[PDB]
């Protein structure tokens, strides 16, 4: 059973957790094919592996800049926790290590693209759709909770679609492990709880908050609170009205207002049952969820793929060559990595 | 409609994070 299983994930997190991965290939390895996304602290790129001639998503951050704009502990984290967790819905490190200027993680190539190029593209999916995504996103945030980890980034430009339409979750950035309460203010304005925003200390419900912002989106096509400046979403996002689209079922809306409850003693997977209040709910009554969890389920969309170095699924992005300096930086900061 | 005042705004592109 589930309690079954969450005990031997426990263990066998903890001691990679304990003893963390360090080291295991070197750059001139990869070659650099096409970037796949930049990001705040460098860029994902297409690589391929010169000796399997697997492909690779090769995240690329600049050390010097991570220090300076003071997000050491949030990469260690991010590269601790995600050398560490293991399930079928989040994206694997194959190959971490470090040079003079950068950091590097090898992951999986998730050849799909975004979930978030798909939805704008269909405008929003059906329920059924929406559903078995979200299903994913349930069983997942249960494991990662179970293993005191709050994942703090839910959004559709973060999941990735596989090869079989399963989503395969990134960017650990935020990832903390936890037990309790933590405070800073991160993750991505249209998500955010209000417990974040108005500064009190927070714990792993702001992630099933961040679920019921998800659940909207995909199923309506925009999400709940939006506007052209962040601090106006943050006004919309503290006052909780939320209002839902016509064509939402009455079970949709139903659980949705559990979820994006401004009240953490009434947000659902903050309660006494915690996760089975929402895999439980009406909602999800056609969901299997072991059928999910073993992925013996038909996904409702499959990505077009094209070989197993295909981009298309992904935006262009300008290049850059990456430069590695001859002098180590910031060395003492990133020794664990 | 709230779909076209979605499409019509600033904030239909890939979202950044924020940490500060
Ligand atoms: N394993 C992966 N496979 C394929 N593409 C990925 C993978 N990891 C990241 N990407 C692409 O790169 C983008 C940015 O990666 P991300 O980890 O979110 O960096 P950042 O935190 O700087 O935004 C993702 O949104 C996705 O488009
Ligand atoms: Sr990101
Ligand atoms: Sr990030």
């Amino acid at each position: 059973s589930v309690k079954e299983f969450l005990a031997k994930a426990k263990e066998d997190f903890l001691k990679k957790w304990e003893t963390p991965s360090q080291n295991t290939a070197q750059l001139d390895q990869f070659d650099r094919i096409k970037t796949l996304g930049t990001g705040s602290f460098g860029r994902v790129m297409l690589v391929k592996h010169k000796e399997s001639g697997n492909h690779y998503a090769m995240k690329i951050l600049d050390k010097q800049k991570v220090v300076k704009l003071k997000q050491i502990e949030h990469t260690l984290n991010e590269k601790r926790i995600l050398q560490a967790v293991n399930f079928p819905f989040l994206v694997k490190l194959e190959f971490s290590f470090k040079d003079n200027s950068n950091l590097y993680m090898v992951m999986e190539y998730v050849a799909g693209g975004e979930m978030f190029s798909h939805l704008r593209r269909i405008g929003r999916f059906s329920e059924p759709h929406a559903r078995f995504y979200a299903a994913q996103i349930v069983l997942t945030f249960e494991y990662l909770h179970s293993l005191d980890l709050i994942y703090r980034d839910l959004k559709p430009e973060n999941l990735l679609i596989d090869q079989q339409g399963y989503i395969q979750v990134t960017d650990f950035g935020f990832a903390k492990r936890v037990k309790g309460r933590t405070w800073t203010l991160c993750g991505t304005p249209e998500y955010l709880a209000p417990e974040i925003i108005l500064s009190k200390g927070y714990n792993k419900a702001v992630d099933w908050w961040a679920l019921g912002v998800l659940i909207y989106e995909m199923a309506a096509g925009y999400p709940p609170f939006f506007a052209d400046q962040p601090i106006q979403i943050y006004e919309k996002i503290v006052s909780g009205k939320v209002r839902f689209p016509s064509h939402f079922s009455s079970d949709l809306k139903d659980l949705l207002r559990n979820l994006l409850q401004v009240d953490l003693t009434k947000r659902f997977g903050n309660l006494k049952n915690g996760v089975n209040d929402i895999k439980n709910h009406k909602w999800f009554a056609t969901t299997d969820w072991i059928a999910i969890y073993q992925r013996k389920v038909e996904a409702p969309f499959i990505p077009k793929f094209k070989g197993p170095g295909d981009t298309s699924n992904f935006d262009d992005y300008e290049e850059e060559e990456i430069r590695v300096s001859i002098n180590e930086k910031c060395g003492k900061e990133f020794t664990e990595f | 409609t709230t779909y076209a005042d979605f499409i019509a705004s600033g904030r239909t592109g890939r979202r950044a994070s924020i940490h500060d």
